């Protein structure tokens, strides 16, 4: 009689289809998904420090739009800009807006230190009904609108040395009046000039007079510029009119901070990886949720599914 | 698979084997039974876990990057930002799809390999006392009770104990 | 006696050499080329809608150079710019020419809608012998050269609202006269100003007087600018001289259109993939014809040949 | 190849086999002949066609991109546009060359594998009735006419019919 | 390895084999000895040298590129230059690590393969004159002096010379 | 008795750990490192032609800062800029400095050909104590500071045709005086204008008067511009003051030249691959020394070690 001894392997009733080099569809006993395809729909507020911009863009929080006063001196790992955000101060633009937004976002801080420039011969603290703060005509909190004093605007030539151990970021602007008459009412002379310089950089701007479409009844515009002053360097401001003066400097840092456009709510949870859709788990190596990511994130791919076999070929009876 | 055992000379897998990936079924004078082989099962599992250790929980941190969505037409610089991102995504998408296809081909081959290795090891243990029936089964030409089967599964079978009996039965007529 | 049974495999007399991981040269029974290395030398006019620019650049067709009048309101998937193209109108330049070319190419259309700006107080439709249309002095078809009327150039302050459901693209310019005398002859005053704005953007230009090398006897130049106006926004043009006015707007679209520089002839044939050399077949995954491609194309690589084995090792007797 | 059959213990291929990739040549009392094995041929062809399905006719559509040729010196932005394109081309060129080398290595191994699988299957069918001469040929120790050879090629050979005859011839003297 | 010889049914390697990668140890009536097999050693070395020919001394020339370090904050264009470079480095770093892991897996398998091929070739040479003890050793059932061992290593062993002697010893009792 | 014949493989006492697809740590008989992790710490002066900038940036050597006179008409495959470099001439800036540096670096040559512009009506060769050459007040060697003659600055309108078979690169500038008074002392009139043009390009600059921080006692600044003139084209310079004139042109070439920032010493040795750390061997395919490279170089990766097995698994007794 003797015996029979048979060698074999297991099989399962519920196999999984995977792709190989030679076969588009082959069934194995088990597999695991390598593409994360869902988020939880909220941005977890740990471990990264999240600052919800609410109604404010980062640039409006920087300049000091009155609805953004709560953001003064705040810090973030990720600033979240909402699509509902709107400006509600004096109409402005920023040449190379995207770069100023980027450099502030990457710095991660709106810490601001006031400085005494000692503006002599001019009127400080100009305001506008386009920029209401506490039911009163106001202006960007970090900017100083200088105008004539006694129908004189004597030329300004002001120095501010950087005697610190860190870089200073100065934000300033030029006022473009709507008409030649407005130019006189404000600056008591027809042609303003601005020259802002350091030992290693110079920026000279000329106001451009003319009508722009009225925003909160203002046909004028301010154009925003910035200047970085290194330790041992000097800020030199030289102007005969139309200067929107800085009130101090921002600390500029280097680190891991950034900015993201998202409408996802903030949640009390922990997740390393943030997308505009919400946080996603980061166990898998790939994801198809969003090419925009922040943190320890799977890599974005154009595949909805990639199944890795974790078992042998499934061969049922 | 490249060894020809799984989905090959082994006709099918065993849904009734639930405590291992590879194993033995026998029929002898005492009945018929099944036992998982722990070492071959563990060898296959360990290799697949090596792949998973490379792939799961190993993401890279990135922080401030470039913008990837744009609200206004801009031309040259925006064209370049979009092209850089599209280029990157296509290259990673290629890497991901190739990785999974290559790894899956290899996983099917290494699990076929472990089945073949167990078969070959058993075949060599039996020496002249058994013949390969061609379907993963050995016809054993001697009385082989449960302890005898267990000595084969455990690697302690002494072929010399049974050789005279087995040669007589094999080389009959 | 018995029998012999031998197991074996085929071989061929004309094997093919391929590369592997361990061998630079190994012979297999058959292989297939994965790098497309030729084109048919013509651009097939199907399935993509081809517009042959002939003597015209896209920018000249946009502005309305007289040799380009046949291109008015045309559309394309691929605009083909020829190396023989030349300008034959008033001398101009475009700050950020490459971006205007790109954005129009990607839009895929020169559809243009006239608008009535009601220029009061000035002379319209200025012409030049550098821009001959039908044997007569003319000008860019889509541009309106305004000059003084009765030796007055009264300041312009004109609005054009976008009450459509789509974006409008406005093309306009500033005239830079060759001399201070020409400035007077044309605009009856010494200093022109242009301010073109919307609610969300402003562009102010100052003419720069001086001699440039004469082209078709013209030492003056026009500089081309563009402005996009969103639905619900307004175009505001404010100028005291030197304005080259728009006559209307271009529809700006989004889609799959582009532009390519090529001298290849257009053919009546079908091919998904276009290169400047001509259309190429797209069965193979790679190609070394040109890194410039449009359509469903193999990927460009720096390999002249990559042979994929499609058979076993060839082992002749 | 990794199994050692093709360009290995099989001395060379058969230019005279034109209706299949793998097959049988025999010599017996009735003459000598050749027959292709359809299943192993199809297994190799199917796997190679799987590779070709991945590679042929699968291109991606791209439309407006960045410029890649320039008529004037410009500096920083043009340097970046050129570097982006050169970077992309070098990465795709690497992918293409590695893909073909890897696939070709695998194609040579899988075709060697199919030759080995057919050899092993035939060897197991013959049980004690034949011996492996070491060169891909079996010496069959019994009269084996054309129908007998055909029963081996078809997988219906009944080794018990010939075993007594074959053992007598094998274990002579 | 995927064949199960090295670190498999061969219990361990031989530190005392210094003139080859694979070889033979014997025990017979004249003593015990060792000899390297030159052909299998060379086959493994040649394949690894093929890999090294692909990898060593094959760098690409690049000249003027983009800047990659910056002394001042600049925003958009610098963000893009940094992202382009970081993207490139991550893709090449992935290529390098995957290449080495894949190649190393393959090198371990091809060296296991060459060990298995030599074992199989020797096994087939011996025909009915020896039995596989399961650990890479053959029990040879006839007197086999040094010239006899050498004829096996050289591929000139004539199994018919010893078959009668060996069958008598094998199929005893 | 019979015999035993055993098949086997070698092993070594000193195996090496490598990574595979299935194992993070497996021992093989031998391996080779694929990541070059060291340099020799000096830049080998063969086979690439190295020019050590010493105290000079490339831009200062271009303009002709007096400490850079030794660099006149030199050529390079790789220009090496040292961190100790400093400027010691009239204070200047270059709009798009990075692009001018790049285009000169890539051209590989400071060959300069003088041209006779015949400046009539003005004083040539203005100098400054901020730019000492041979203990005397001087100026950039390749620039020509024109000022008033007899308190007249008559308008300049000068042509220089390119009748060569190669492109000409012109470097020129605009002087920004510190005060309106300095403007008069130098140019004898209040408002300078510069217009530099060819048939295919125009550049118009306006001086911006005002105080910048004093460098070597100079509160004025020069801004550097460049113009490329093709064969058959013409340089037309039109200016009423503040022109820093060119003295000739630079040959501009195309080829393999570049620039690198490094403090590594130059050595008498041969190496194809240069990094800022020093030359590195290029036998290995990868390197982690520096992402900045020049020549036939291994590719930079973020791995400190990648060991390629060159032998079988090591299985000791
Ligand atoms: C004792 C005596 O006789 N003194 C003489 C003065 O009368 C004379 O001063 C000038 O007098 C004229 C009289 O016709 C005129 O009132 C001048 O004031 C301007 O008036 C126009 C017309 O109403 C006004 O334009 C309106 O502006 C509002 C917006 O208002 C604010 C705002 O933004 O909220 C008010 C802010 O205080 C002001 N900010 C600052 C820092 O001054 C701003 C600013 O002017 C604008 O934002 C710039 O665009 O405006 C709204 O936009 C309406 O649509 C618009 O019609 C101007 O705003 C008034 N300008 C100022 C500076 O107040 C007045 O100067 C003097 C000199 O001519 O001569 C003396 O002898
Ligand atoms: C009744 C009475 O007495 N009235 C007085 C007027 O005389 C006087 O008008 C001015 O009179 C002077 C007399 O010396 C002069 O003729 C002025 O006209 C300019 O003349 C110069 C010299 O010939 C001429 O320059 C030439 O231009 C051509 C190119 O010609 C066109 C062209 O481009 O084809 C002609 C076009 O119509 C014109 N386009 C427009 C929209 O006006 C353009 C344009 O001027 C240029 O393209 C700008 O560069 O030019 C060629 O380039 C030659 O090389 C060049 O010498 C100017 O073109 C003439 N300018 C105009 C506007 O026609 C004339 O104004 C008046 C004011 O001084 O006083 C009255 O009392
Ligand atoms: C016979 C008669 O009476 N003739 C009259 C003239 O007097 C008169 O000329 C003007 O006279 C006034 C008198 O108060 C004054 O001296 C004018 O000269 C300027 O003087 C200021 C004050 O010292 C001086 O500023 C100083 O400049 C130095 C730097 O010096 C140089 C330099 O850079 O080394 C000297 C160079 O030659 C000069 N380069 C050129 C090409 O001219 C430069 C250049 O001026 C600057 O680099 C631009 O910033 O300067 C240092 O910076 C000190 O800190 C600073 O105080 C100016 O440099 C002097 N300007 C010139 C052009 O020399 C003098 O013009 C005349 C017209 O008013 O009327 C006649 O009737
Ligand atoms: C140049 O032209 C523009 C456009 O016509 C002028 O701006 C327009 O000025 C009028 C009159 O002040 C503004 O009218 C206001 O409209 C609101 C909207 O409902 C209305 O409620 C008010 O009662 C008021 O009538 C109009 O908004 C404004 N349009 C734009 C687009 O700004 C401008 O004043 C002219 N420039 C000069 C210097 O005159
Ligand atoms: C930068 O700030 C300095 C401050 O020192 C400004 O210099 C000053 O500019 C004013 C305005 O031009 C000068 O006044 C002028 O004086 C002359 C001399 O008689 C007179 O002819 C003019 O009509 C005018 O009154 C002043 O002298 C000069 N210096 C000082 C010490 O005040 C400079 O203008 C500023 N520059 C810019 C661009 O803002
Ligand atoms: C995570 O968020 C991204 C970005 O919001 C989501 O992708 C976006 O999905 C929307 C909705 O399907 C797409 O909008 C649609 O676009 C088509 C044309 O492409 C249009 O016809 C529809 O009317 C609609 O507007 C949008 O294109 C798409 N954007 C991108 C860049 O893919 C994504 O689905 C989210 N993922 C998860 C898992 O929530
Ligand atoms: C500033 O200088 C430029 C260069 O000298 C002046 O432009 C030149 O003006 C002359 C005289 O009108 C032009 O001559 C013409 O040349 C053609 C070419 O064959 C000839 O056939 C005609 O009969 C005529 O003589 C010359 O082309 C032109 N050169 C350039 C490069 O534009 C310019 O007029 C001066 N500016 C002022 C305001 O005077
Ligand atoms: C934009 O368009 C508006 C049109 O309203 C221009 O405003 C007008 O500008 C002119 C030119 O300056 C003004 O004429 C001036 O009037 C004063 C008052 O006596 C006089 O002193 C001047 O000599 C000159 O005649 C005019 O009053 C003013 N407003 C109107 C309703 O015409 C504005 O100039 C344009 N801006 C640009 C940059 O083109
Ligand atoms: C498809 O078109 C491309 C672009 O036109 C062709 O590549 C170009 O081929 C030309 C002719 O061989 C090359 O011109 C030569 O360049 C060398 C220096 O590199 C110069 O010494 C010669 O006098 C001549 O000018 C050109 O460099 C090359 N361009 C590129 C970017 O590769 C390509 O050959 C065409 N392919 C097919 C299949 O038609
Ligand atoms: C606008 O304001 C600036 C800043 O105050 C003025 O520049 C400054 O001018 C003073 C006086 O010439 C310079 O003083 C010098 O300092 C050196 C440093 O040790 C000293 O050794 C000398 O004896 C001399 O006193 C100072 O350096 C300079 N500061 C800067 C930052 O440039 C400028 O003159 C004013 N503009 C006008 C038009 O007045
Ligand atoms: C470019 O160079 C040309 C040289 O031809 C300059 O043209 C000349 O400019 C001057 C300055 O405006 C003119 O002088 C003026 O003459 C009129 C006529 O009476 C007078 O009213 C003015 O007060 C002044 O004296 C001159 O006529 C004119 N042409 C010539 C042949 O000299 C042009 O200004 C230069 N442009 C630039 C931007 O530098
Ligand atoms: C080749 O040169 C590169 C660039 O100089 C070397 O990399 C650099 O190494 C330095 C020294 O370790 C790093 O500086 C340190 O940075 C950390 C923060 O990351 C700071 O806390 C320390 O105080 C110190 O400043 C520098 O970051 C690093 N730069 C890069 C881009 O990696 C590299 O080590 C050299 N390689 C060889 C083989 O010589
Ligand atoms: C399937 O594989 C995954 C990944 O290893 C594992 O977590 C899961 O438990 C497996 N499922 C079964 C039924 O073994």
């Amino acid at each position: 009689p003797g015996a029979t001894l048979c060698l074999g392997h297991h099989a399962v009733p519920n196999g999984t289809i995977v792709k190989t080099i030679t076969n588009d569809r082959i069934e194995v006993t088990n597999a695991t998904e390598l593409v994360q395809n869902s988020s939880i729909g909220e941005i977890c507020d740990s471990p990264h420090q999240i600052l919800d911009g609410e109604n404010c863009t980062l640039i409006d929080a920087l300049l000091g739009d009155p609805q953004c006063d709560g953001f003064q001196n705040k810090k973030w790992d990720l600033f979240v800009e909402r699509s509902k955000a709107y400006s509600n101060c004096y109409p402005y633009d920023v040449p190379d807006y995207a770069s100023l937004r980027s450099l502030v976002a990457s710095s991660g801080t709106l810490e601001f230190n006031n400085e005494s420039f000692n503006w002599t011969g001019v009127t400080q603290n100009g305001t506008s009904s386009a920029c209401i703060r506490r039911s009163s005509s106001s202006f960007f909190s970090r900017l100083n609108w200088l105008t004539h004093l006694n129908y004189k605007y004597p030329a300004l030539n002001v120095t501010m040395p950087n005697n610190e151990q860190f870089d200073k970021l100065y934000i300033w602007g030029v006022h473009h009046p709507g008409t030649d008459k407005d130019q006189i009412f404000l600056y008591a002379q027809s042609s303003g000039r601005i020259t802002v310089s350091t030992k290693r950089s110079q920026q000279a701007v000329i106001p451009n007079i003319g009508s722009r479409p009225k925003i909160r009844d203002i046909p004028s515009r301010i154009s925003i510029y910035w200047t970085i002053v290194k330790p041992g360097d000097i800020l030199l401001i030289n102007s005969t009119g139309n200067l929107i003066a800085p009130r101090g400097y921002f600390k500029i840092r280097s680190g891991k901070s950034s900015i993201m456009r998202s409408d996802a709510p903030i949640g009390k949870c922990k997740s390393e990886c943030i997308t505009p859709n919400g946080s996603i788990p980061n166990d898998k190596p790939f994801q198809n949720v969003n090419r925009i990511t922040y943190g320890a994130c799977p890599r974005y791919v154009k595949h909805s599914t990639l199944k890795l076999a974790t078992g042998m070929r499934n061969v049922p009876e | 698979g490249i060894f020809g055992a799984i989905a090959g000379f082994i006709e099918n897998g065993w849904e009734g084997m639930v405590d291992g990936w590879y194993g033995f079924r026998h029929q002898n004078s005492e009945g018929r039974g099944q036992a998982a082989d722990l070492k071959s099962t563990q060898a296959a599992i360990d290799q697949i876990n090596g792949k998973l250790n490379r792939l799961i929980g190993k993401t890279n941190e990135k922080f401030h990057q470039i913008e990837k969505e744009f609200s206004e037409v801009e031309g040259r610089i925006q064209d370049l930002e979009k092209y850089v991102e599209d280029t990157k995504i296509d290259l990673w998408s290629y890497n991901a799809e190739l990785l999974v296809a290559l790894e899956n081909q290899h996983t099917i081959d290494l699990t076929d390999s472990e089945m073949n290795k167990l078969f070959e090891k058993t075949k060599k243990q039996l020496r002249e006392n058994a013949e390969d029936m061609g379907n993963g089964c050995f016809k054993i030409y001697h009385k082989c009770d449960n302890a005898c089967i267990g000595s084969i599964r455990n690697g302690t079978y002494d072929h010399n104990v049974y050789r005279d009996e087995a040669l007589n039965n094999r080389f009959q007529i």
